[PDB]
This record gives C-alpha cells, sequence and structure tokens, in this order.
C-alpha cells in the first residue's frame, strides 16, 4: 500500500523497477516464459 | 542556573517522581550541606525506616545543632 | 444594496488620541524595519523557497 | 510516447495474455465493489515477443528493457536511463527507460496555462513565483525522466518563453525584438524576477558589458549560458544510492555513538548533509519527535488536493519530513 | 542573438544531471558546537553526581 | 602520518569495515561488451574489505580461472595479499609476483585494491602500477588482467574494474613521475570491464608464509 | 525457567558462567555484546562492559596517569578514559604491556 512514508513516488517507481529486476529469471524467456504488468486504477473508487 | 537556593532544591525535590527526586537531594546536599529542609525532604522521600534512620544519621552528622 | 460612490476621505485632519486607537486596532505599530525590506545584495534564506 | 519498436508490440499470444491477465483480475472485484476498466488501464506483456515491459507508475513512464533481449550494444551513461542491476550479483540485467507520463506534461503545461490565465492583475514577480514553483514541482519531481523525455524540454521551454512573453506584454504590448533574458533570470533580491530556467538562454556577449566612473575616468568591463535546473537537482538514481549508503553511515555513526554514550552532533554528519532521501537534516530538527508520530503523511499530503484548493506542486514531498530535496543555491 | 528560451533537445552533450549539484553545509556549526561545549562543561556536576543518591553510596561525604 | 594517535581513530573506524560489506556497488557503466567478464566472489571481497584501512590502501593480486564452456567470463578465484605497504593514493607491492604451486592452476587476472575515496577515472599511479608489473611480468596478458578498485563511499564500498588498453600500458611502463596529474595522462589509457559478484562461490587467499602481509608499520622493513 | 512446571533447562550460557563463575549480568552482557564480527578494540569493550567491574570507578586523582597509559597501550579504546571502561581496558593493556 503506497505512498509510504519512507519512499516518494520516484523511490517507489526506482524499487518498483528494481524489485521487478530482482525477481527469479524475471527476463527469461526460453521455456515460454512471460511477464506480464497490469496497471489500472480501481475506476470510480470513492464514488463506490 | 540557582545553585546555593533551598528553596528552589526543595521545589526541584517536590515536583519529580521520588525515585529521581532522590538523585535531586543528592544534587541539593552537594550543593548545600547544613540545609535541614533538604536532609527532612530526604528523609521524607525513601518510605523504609531504615533509610530515613541512615539519611537522618549523615544529616545529624552534617549540621547536627538543628532541632 | 449598490455601491458605495467612490468618494475619497475628506481625510483624517487631526491625530493622535483616538486615531492611534484606530491604527492601533489593524494598522499599528508594525516592525517597519527589517520586514518590510528584501536586502538588495544578501541572499538569508535558501535561494528560491520563497 | 514510446517509438513503435520499444511499446507492447501486439502480437496475439501476448495481446490474449494480457486481456486474459486483465479478465483475471477484473473477476474477483465485485463490479458494485470497484470496477477495473480496460480503457483506463494498461496491460503490457514482457514475452519472447515483446521486449520491453512498460508500465506508467507515479507519472513516470518507465520501459524496461533486459540486457538479454534487445540491447547488443555498449551504452554510456544517458540520464533518464536507469541501470537495473541484480542485488545479489551486481550486473545490469536491464534498464529502465525513464519519460513523463503525457498527464504529466499535461498538467504542468496546464499549470502555466493556470498561471498565465489569472495572471491578470497581478505582479510579475508573482507570475514568475508561480512558474517557480511549478517548474521546481516538475523538475524536482521528475528529475531523469525530464532529461529523457524530449517533447516535455521542448514543453518546458514552450511554457517558460510563454510566463516571458506574459511579462514582456505586461511591459509593452508591441512585442519586442532581441528582449534581454537578464530582467527575467535577476534574482528577486538584485531586482530581477527570479525566474528559473529549463532553457537553452544564451546571454549576449553585448550584454555582459559595463562602465565605471570615477576621477581618472570611465572603466569599462566585460564578462555565456544561463544555468539550467537539471544540473542542479541531482538525479533521483544518485539520490537513492546516496541515500543508501548515507543512512547506512548514519547507522554505523550512530551505533558508534551509542557504544561513545553521546549524541551524533553536527561534526559527524556533516559530509552526509544534503544527503539522504529523508534528509539528514531532518536528524537535527526540534520537531523531530513530535513528526516520528506523523504516519500517513505522504498519503494526507496526496489528499490535501481534496481539501486545499491551492494545488500542491509538492503533494509528493514534505519539507518537515523528507527535507529540502533539492538546493538552488549555486 | 534573441532573447528566446531555446530548447535544451540536441544542447546536453556535455552535461550530466548532477553536474554542478552542490549540497550546503550546517547553518551555524560552531555557534551550536560552542554552545553544546558550554553546556557539557555547565552540566559536570550534574552528570557528575547523576547516579550519586545520598543515601546508598558511601564516597558522598567523603 | 600524525602517527601517534592517527592510527587509534583509523583503527577504530577499520573495525567498523564490515558494515561497508553489505553495502556493496558496482559501477555498471562505460563498459565496452567485447571484452572479458569478472566474477569476483563476494566471500573474498567481504574479507579484502575487512582487512583493509580506510585511509591506506592495501592491494590484493586477483588469480582466476574461466568457468567451462565460458571463456569470456573470468571467475576470480583467488586474492594474493603479498608484503605490501600503501599511501592513500598508491600502493608499493614488491617486485616478485606471487608464485605457489596453487596459482599455477589459475592465471593472473590483474590486482584489486582500495580507495579511500571514489573516483570517477583510475588513478594515474594504478595504471603505472599495472603497466609496471605488465612490462616486468611476462604472464600478465593486458588483454584479461584488470585493476579493481574498492573505493570507500560513505557506508558502503564502490568496485570498479579498469583494465588497461594498449595505449596505456605503453604510457604506464614509460611513466616516471609518480604525482597525481602526471604528464601524457589519457583517460583512453584505461577502459572499464565488467565485473560482477557472485554467491555461486568462494574465492580463497594467499598470504606470505614466513611474514605477513601489511608493511604499512614496518615500512622500513 | 518457566513458571508453569517450574523446571529448569540449563543454557550453555549457564554453562559457561558456572564454569568461570562470571556473574549472570555478566552473561547477560556476553550475550548482548559479543558479535561475530567484534575487533581485538572491542573485544577489551565488551570485556570491560563486564558486571565483576560494576564498581570499578575511575577516580580524578589518576586521570593524568591513566592518559599516560591510554597514549601508550597499543589496542586503541573507543570510551574516553573519565568512563570506567576504558580504564578496565587500558588497566588490562597495561597488565599486558
Amino acid at each position: 500500500i503506497k505512498p509510504a512514508d519512507t519512499e516518494p513516488p520516484p523511490l517507489l517507481v526506482y524499487k518498483w523497477c528494481q524489485g521487478i529486476n530482482n525477481l527469479q529469471d524475471v527476463w527469461e524467456t526460453s521455456e515460454g516464459e512471460c511477464n506480464v504488468m497490469l496497471e489500472s486504477r480501481f475506476e470510480k473508487m470513492y464514488e463506490k | 542556573m540557582c545553585p546555593k537556593s533551598e528553596d528552589v532544591w526543595l521545589e526541584a525535590a517536590r515536583l519529580q517522581p521520588g525515585d529521581t527526586a532522590k538523585a535531586v537531594v543528592a544534587q541539593a546536599v552537594r550543593h548545600l550541606p547544613q540545609s535541614v529542609r533538604i536532609y527532612i525532604r530526604a528523609a521524607e522521600l525513601e518510605t523504609d525506616i531504615r533509610a530515613k534512620k541512615r539519611v537522618l544519621r549523615k544529616a545529624l552528622e552534617h549540621v547536627p545543632n538543628s532541632v | 444594496k449598490p455601491l458605495p460612490a467612490p468618494l475619497d476621505g475628506q481625510r483624517k485632519k487631526r491625530g493622535g488620541r483616538r486615531y492611534r486607537k484606530m491604527k492601533e486596532r489593524l494598522g499599528l505599530t508594525e516592525i517597519r524595519k527589517q520586514a518590510n525590506r528584501m536586502s538588495f545584495g544578501e541572499i538569508e534564506e535558501d535561494a528560491y523557497q520563497e | 510516447c514510446w517509438p513503435r519498436d520499444a511499446r507492447m508490440r501486439l502480437m496475439k499470444h501476448d495481446v490474449n495474455l494480457g486481456r486474459a491477465v486483465f479478465w483475471d483480475i477484473k473477476n474477483r472485484l465485485p463490479r458494485s465493489v470497484t470496477t477495473v476498466q480496460w480503457e483506463n488501464s494498461f496491460v503490457s506483456v514482457y514475452s519472447k515477443d515483446n521486449p520491453n515491459l512498460l508500465f506508467n507508475m507515479c507519472g513516470f513512464e518507465c520501459r524496461i528493457l533486459p540486457k538479454c533481449r534487445t540491447s547488443y550494444e555498449e551504452f554510456t551513461h544517458k540520464d533518464g536511463v536507469w541501470n537495473l542491476q541484480n542485488e545479489v550479483t551486481k550486473e545490469r540485467t536491464a534498464q529502465c527507460f525513464l519519460r513523463v507520463d503525457d498527464e504529466s506534461m499535461q498538467r504542468f503545461h496546464n499549470r502555466v496555462r493556470q498561471i498565465l490565465m489569472a495572471s491578470g492583475s497581478t505582479t510579475f514577480t508573482k507570475i514568475v513565483n508561480k512558474w517557480n514553483t511549478a517548474l521546481i514541482g516538475l523538475m524536482t519531481y521528475f528529475r531523469e525522466a525530464v532529461v529523457n523525455t524530449q517533447e516535455l524540454l521542448d514543453l518546458l521551454v514552450k511554457c517558460e518563453n510563454k510566463i516571458q512573453t506574459r511579462i514582456k506584454i505586461g511591459l509593452n504590448s508591441k512585442m519586442p525584438s532581441r528582449f534581454p533574458p537578464v530582467v527575467f533570470y535577476t534574482p528577486k533580491e538584485l531586482g530581477g524576477l527570479g525566474m528559473l530556467s529549463m532553457g537553452h538562454v544564451l546571454i549576449p556577449q553585448s550584454d555582459l558589458r559595463w562602465s565605471k566612473q570615477t576621477d581618472v575616468g570611465i572603466t569599462h568591463f566585460r564578462s555565456q549560458l544561463i544555468p539550467n535546473l537539471y544540473r542542479y537537482i541531482q538525479p533521483w538514481e544518485s539520490e537513492f544510492i546516496d541515500s543508501q549508503r548515507v543512512w547506512a553511515e548514519y547507522a554505523l555513526k550512530r551505533q558508534e555513538a551509542i557504544a561513545q554514550n553521546r549524541r551524533l552532533t553536527l561534526e559527524d554528519l556533516e559530509d552526509s548533509w544534503d544527503r539522504g532521501i529523508p534528509r539528514i537534516n531532518t536528524l537535527f530538527q526540534k520537531d523531530r519527535h513530535t513528526l516520528a508520530y506523523d504516519k500517513g503523511w505522504r498519503v494526507r499530503t496526496d489528499f490535501k488536493q481534496y481539501q486545499v484548493l491551492k494545488q500542491n506542486p509538492f503533494w509528493w514531498t514534505h519539507q518537515r519530513h523528507d527535507g529540502k530535496l533539492w538546493n538552488l543555491n549555486n | 542573438p534573441t532573447g528566446e528560451v531555446l530548447s535544451l533537445v540536441g544542447k546536453l552533450e556535455g552535461t550530466r544531471m548532477g553536474d554542478k549539484a552542490q549540497r550546503t553545509k550546517p547553518q551555524m556549526q560552531e555557534e551550536r558546537r560552542a554552545k553544546r561545549r558550554k553546556r557539557d562543561e555547565d552540566r559536570h556536576d550534574i552528570n557528575k553526581m547523576k547516579g550519586y543518591t545520598l543515601l546508598s553510596e558511601g564516597i558522598d561525604e567523603m | 602520518f600524525s602517527s601517534k594517535t592517527e592510527w587509534r581513530v583509523r583503527a577504530i573506524s577499520a573495525a567498523n569495515l564490515h558494515l561497508r560489506t553489505n553495502h556493496i556497488y558496482v559501477s555498471s557503466d562505460d563498459i565496452k561488451e567485447t571484452g572479458y567478464t569478472y566474477i569476483l566472489p563476494k566471500n573474498v571481497l567481504k574479507k579484502f574489505i575487512c582487512i583493509s584501512d580506510l585511509r591506506a590502501q592495501i592491494a590484493g593480486y586477483l588469480y582466476g580461472v574461466s568457468p567451462p564452456d565460458n571463456p569470456q567470463v573470468k571467475e576470480i578465484r583467488c586474492i594474493v595479499m603479498v608484503p605490501q605497504w600503501g599511501t592513500h593514493q598508491t600502493v608499493h607491492l614488491p617486485g616478485q609476483l606471487p608464485q605457489h604451486e596453487y596459482l599455477k592452476e589459475m592465471e593472473p587476472l590483474g590486482w584489486i585494491h582500495t580507495q579511500p575515496n571514489e573516483s570517477p577515472q583510475l588513478s594515474p599511479q594504478d595504471v603505472t602500477t599495472h603497466a609496471k608489473i605488465m612490462a616486468d611480468n611476462p604472464s600478465w596478458d593486458g588483454e584479461k588482467t584488470i585493476i579493481i578498485t574498492c573505493s570507500f563511499t560513505p557506508g558502503s564500498c564502490t568496485l570498479t574494474a579498469y583494465k588497461l588498453t594498449p595505449s596505456g600500458y605503453e604510457w604506464g611502463r614509460q611513466n616516471t613521475d609518480k604525482g597525481n596529474n602526471p604528464k601524457g595522462y589519457l583517460p583512453s589509457h584505461y577502459e572499464r570491464v565488467q565485473m560482477l559478484l557472485s554467491d555461486r562461490f568462494l574465492g580463497f587467499f594467499m598470504v606470505p608464509a614466513q611474514s605477513s602481509w601489511n608493511y604499512n608499520f614496518m615500512g622500513v622493513r | 525457567y518457566d513458571k508453569k512446571t517450574g523446571n529448569f533447562q540449563v543454557t550453555e550460557l549457564g554453562r559457561i558462567a558456572s564454569h568461570y563463575y562470571i556473574t549472570n549480568d555478566t552473561v547477560q552482557t556476553y550475550n548482548q555484546l559479543l558479535k561475530p564480527t567484534l575487533s581485538e578494540i572491542e573485544l577489551f569493550r565488551v570485556f570491560s562492559l563486564s558486571s565483576e567491574f560494576k564498581n570499578i570507578t575511575v577516580r580524578e586523582e589518576e586521570k593524568l596517569e591513566l592518559q599516560k597509559l591510554l597514549e601508550r597501550v597499543p589496542i586503541p579504546v573507543k570510551e574516553s578514559i573519565e568512563e570506567p571502561s576504558a580504564k578496565i581496558n587500558v588497566l588490562l593493556q597495561a597488565f599486558i604491556s
């Protein structure tokens, strides 16, 4: 759950890129592996 | 800021909790021997008869001519 | 109610007494020095904090 | 905003996988609690067909491109590119290319339009102060991603020329030829507007002459391009590695000062001073103990936009808790 | 040479982004150092007799 | 040096050098992609950071091999500490290269040394040291031998491996100016090479047999 | 020691404190303070924080002499000489020297 008090949103972006990059064989696609980044907004969150 | 003043030291004994007020009173009797109000305040602070006896024994050794 | 007709004051021609209290309400004895000034040469704060 | 080879390539398996992932996430949320709409979402598949993994987070537009996967190239240091290396083996395994979101460049553009539209009857100093505030908020939030986004650099000099053009037509309605930058960029103490510049402003050698008379006579003198703001803001990657290593140094200095029973003074931690993402400055504040009970303050500063009509450019930070994350004294 | 702000696109090649970013020093290091020094030589009597209580110590009166 | 209590605060500071060993940074820029790759194992790097000094530079000769069926990567398997003394800007290693029967199975991959603080360039003293070692020892191939610099950044260590270009070996061989800015010293004299870390294998150390490695106090010896 | 059944189980710190007579506060000090990463500098400090020396105070009448030891003892002392642990540190090192 973000924004954390200890990281600004660009530190959130850096920690997220380095956290993607540090997953185990995350860029290996030889066996058919596929990463999927979903980004979304929980539409009408505050209203509903 | 005001050493050699018995009433500030008695206020300092009265406003602390008693176990650090004991160290306050020890500061006061380093600053002010021959001072009977600090020693009676030291006596009232300790809640056992043996320690009150020892403290007032030191008090009478310091200033012995106080009724 | 309409806007009042923008006449200026006749003016304060008498002073002291009530009028010093009239300004002591809102336009009182300010700093009048180093609060209304900008100090041409120096930068006293961090530069673009504003 | 990315090139066509740098976007997600819409191969059939990857498009079906992105839609399938989205459908799986969308079924878990009941439509009455919250919806997750495809049209406002973005699902980037990285696979054997798509070599780039893309996401817009926090106004940043990030494209991670692995070294194993369509680099084939020696790289020098580029600014918006984040060399992502592995934590255990320290090998650069991917590059995160940063950009600014088009909504964020549009927010900056609409902010400059709000400055200019409500300029009107205000002081030139207030228009340039609003420009400085919007420019510091943009430039200190988006630090490397501005230098990588050429559309934002074009937009930045367009908005800078728009602010300067409103100042110039507040001076004289006839638009000048060769207006001097010295009236904009001189600091407010020295009389000018104090405008921060994010664009190439070359000062002519004509604009640097000055005479001075005493009783031997008139002695003529001379002295260049105006400094840009990006050179005076530390990159975010530099900020995070120096924050990591400087709060590591604070941890060792703090345990050796607890060993020496004293407090950490200003003489140690003077090399660490404008450094750290919580700044080391924040250790030496009077209110610091009070700020140890201000939890959730960043979500609070984000939600200030629904309570305060004044738009906050530092919505993401606070001066109290993070310190001043920039320094424009030099 | 106009006074127009030109784009930095294409004009970043000799520069890095941290190039010319500076850090300030702590304001009034030596005044706070002198305050802390005077405080630590004034607190010598209190911190000298901090653990010494009038009741339970042997070298109180001496 | 101050030599009375400078070593006391330095000794105390060096007693906390194990805190630098979980904050290790590797400079992954300017790497030409066409050379060797170097896997320094984290156990000899941790031990090399702990036995060092924050001010005086220590140095160890790297020895290593290549993994099976990967000749373009060089697993450093050994750091040989030799009798050295070092100033804050150079290391005075002896003329004799490390000879032992355990280093016959491995090839000399250059040397590692600590720096007091991070420089973005290789030192001119380091390229003169590397090129004098190369000019006096034909087992030091200029393609494969490197200089890892473990610079002591705040609370951490930044590691950068450099290789000598054939311009740099010729200049450092002919060089005699031991200053910090000698004549004819260009940044084309070195190229940053890829160096990376490892939990997957362990290196070892070679100390001198009769004496120990640190001659910074025994400087006349 | 569980307060449920009242049973005691011996710890290896218990065996070491019983075998070498060091008090229970001293093994709690050596349990808090002994790390694998201790230098020879920190080892004299962990020794000097023993509860056997809880009554060792540094008196001012010897502080000058202690300074003449602290400039001559070969293992550095992180403490200041008017703290008692520095006194126990330099007294052990002045013994060995």
